[PDB]
RNA sequence: GGGACCGCCAGUGGCGAAGGCGCCCGGCUGGAACGGGUCCGACGGUGAGGGCCGAAGGCCAGGGGAGCGAACCGGAUUAGAUACCCGGGUAGUCCUGGCUGUAAAGGAUGCGGGCUAGGUGUCGGGCGAGCUUCGAGCUCGCCCGGUGCCGUAGGGAAGCCGUUAAGCCCGCCGCCUGGGGAGUACGGCCGCAAGGCUGAAACUUAAAGGAAUUGGCGGGGGAGCACUACAAGGGGUGGAGCGUGCGGU
RNA sequence: CACAGGUCCCAGCUAGCCCGAAAGGGUUUGUACUGGGGCCGACGCCUGCCCAGUGCCGGUAUGUGAAGCCCGGGUACAACC
């Protein structure tokens, strides 16, 4: 869950039986508390923000 | 000591009169009676009347429970809305007094906000 | 009818304020009545009628077979007492203070001056860096229970305003409202 | 309970949409609340040492 | 758990060119008042062009979005209600980087200098005196600088202003030359857009406009009065036949 | 026809959509700034009313609703009602 550029989840809650998660489509799902993840934001965010413009640029 | 004392809390507007009476922590109710069920059309649901009525009933089902002494806490809507009680506060309480229950403190718990959110109806309020 | 299977416990107040009864409190089990908070005034704790105006709060801790015991929370003083405290052609001073006591205890302390006049900005500000030293003495001199109650007692305040004499008469001075944050460990 | 009886000792003024409910404040002749003194409304021509009999004694009429 | 806002104290109170600016400590920073036998020695005022800031609202991009709430959707009122009232609600209101340069941005009063009776509050500083619980505390008087009120000479159409002039003088710029047409048309400049600045003619009109007076009104306020008003009551009319007087044919 | 841009729909992963008889598999060495499915179609100003009809989605108190199961009849056992 969560591995593309410019992506995030929110740790909300710490429950001994699960950990709620805020997930990037606003969904809060829980996990196992063992299932391990990373700190920090993906790199790489904002690529929407340019425009292709170009039919080839879409082709590539 | 061996007296059982409570709380009886009165939630008191422009529209409807509210008595809840609870034990001395507030965490558990023992009777709660208002206006609505005690009269009929909408427009007599905050009167003293029926807010004497209520604080009767609530009175009868806390005596029953076996309550004898209750500490008042009177309360507006406060917030952003009015800050004064309704006209069913002091006839709430005096009919409480009626009922056969011992009044111990009387204070008000109006929740008075330090500049908090923005009040309803606009910048030039309601205008009828 | 639930309210038969309902069983009424005890209320104690912590030792250090007498552990005297505060009333009964109706529960079905002993756990949801672990973490119950009952407010009472120092005058029916102690005796005294002068401390009328002053609130506690006891936050329940442990069940002995019908005995709750309770811990100190917090304490605030009377609405209608500041408003009555409070007057037009005065100045109020507010200290807000996070302090630890000696054993450990995290608390925020609210304390009040009302001055005779209106006075500058510089004397308020004298007024609070005053309140500051003397509680943040007090903070590192007293422990938990005692510290508690010299600020319920109007000793600190008394202190408060004697060192604040220097910079200008008081009309009064109160610690308003206290709160326990956090617990030691 | 049948009323109870409370002697005028005082009138205060003509109130009402037409002036016809005089306020007046009247002391309990019997009762749990003997010898009380409240403010009651009065319909009708009322002088000095009247008895009205009140059906109940608990609510006190609003000042002029 | 979150996002706005810092209640009373609060004041004709204080700071800023203006717009605006209120929880509490620490750091950086601008200006002004006061007290100076301190320093330079006319270095000053106003300023067409030009530059900088500039409420709310709006726009661009990225975040946030608790409560309020244009548009909108429902419930009511009404002959109708695209509104006032009630229940929800998007943009926005908030933060970061920019654009927009508009307000009853009004003290509707441009700025610097000299002069022209007084009285009385409050803020800052200084000086003298008296108290003091010796406090950066309290009281009284005086000088300087702000901020209000009343008011004399004088001014004004008057309302009112009157050492904070809208009084007499010495300077500089800006603006006005009857009401509409019209801040419109055309042209140019600026801005992403909305909009901003600049700005006429033909034709039409005898008035438009300001202050104040008397009265008549107000679904303004306050006093009063009335069975051709009411409240409490007696008897009726309005429904039928007929007497009589109207309208109509 | 396509196109960059606009907007709508499904899906938190053993998902959504799809091939197949099954086993297994494509999207997938993927994970909502993503994968899959429609319509319009740079850019500028805008896109009003209607949910009765068909379709889709959620609820479904109530009616109907197959087999199976239960009850009574019938059959010395069943068929059958």
């Amino acid at each position: 869950y969560v591995r593309a550029g410019g992506t995030y989840a929110l740790v909300v809650s710490r429950e001994p039986d699960k950990v709620i998660v805020q997930l990037p489509s606003g969904e809060l799902k829980a996990f196992n508390p063992m299932c391990r993840a990373t700190i920090g934001v993906v790199a790489g965010g904002g690529r929407l923000e340019k425009p292709l413009v170009k039919a080839g640029k879409a082709y590539y | 000591k061996k007296e059982k004392w409570g709380i009886a809390h009165i939630y008191s507007s422009f529209n409807n009169t509210i008595i809840h009476i609870t034990d001395i922590t507030g965490a558990e109710t023992i009777s709660r009676w208002s206006g609505g069920m005690v009269v009929k059309a909408d427009r007599d649901e905050p009167s003293p009347y029926a807010a004497m009525l209520a604080a009767r009933r609530a009175a009868e089902e806390a005596l029953e429970k076996g309550i004898v002494g209750v500490h008042i806490r009177v309360r507006a809507p406060g917030g952003s809305k009015s800050k004064t009680p309704g006209p069913g506060a002091q006839a709430a309480i005096r009919a409480l007094a009626r009922a056969g229950l011992k009044i111990g403190r009387v204070e008000d718990v109006t929740p008075i906000p330090h500049d908090g959110t923005r009040p309803k109806g606009g910048r030039r309020g309601r205008r009828v | 009818d639930k309210w038969k299977l309902k069983q009424w416990y005890i209320i104690y107040a912590p030792d250090f304020f007498g552990g005297v009864e505060v009333g009964l409190t109706p529960a079905d089990d002993p756990e949801k009545v672990l973490n119950r908070v009952v407010e009472v005034t120092l005058k029916d704790v102690t005796g005294d009628f002068t401390k009328s105006h002053v609130k506690l709060y006891f936050q329940v801790y442990d069940v002995k077979g019908q005995n709750a015991y309770t811990k100190f929370k917090g304490m605030k003083l009377a609405r209608s007492y500041i408003r009555s405290l409070v007057r037009r052609k005065t100045t109020r001073i507010d200290g807000i203070f996070n302090i630890t006591t000696k054993d450990g205890y995290k608390l925020r302390v609210m304390a009040m001056a009302i001055a005779m006049r209106r006075i500058q900005t510089s004397q308020e500000r004298a007024i609070r860096k005053i309140m500051q030293e003397i509680i943040y003495k007090k903070a590192e001199e007293l422990n938990f229970k005692d510290f508690v109650l010299e600020s319920v007692n109007g000793k600190i305040a008394a202190e408060i305003a004697k060192e604040a004499k220097k910079i200008y008469p008081l009309r009064k001075a109160e610690i308003r409202k206290i709160k326990v944050l956090e617990e030691p460990q | 309970d049948e009323g109870y009886p409370a002697e005028v000792i005082e009138i205060i003024g003509r109130t009402g949409t037409t002036g016809d409910v005089t306020q007046v404040k009247v002391r309990i002749l019997e009762g749990r609340d003997k010898g009380r003194v409240i403010r009651r409304n009065v319909r009708g021509p009322v002088r000095i040492g009247d008895i009205l009999i009140l059906r109940e004694t608990e609510r006190e009429a609003r000042e002029i």
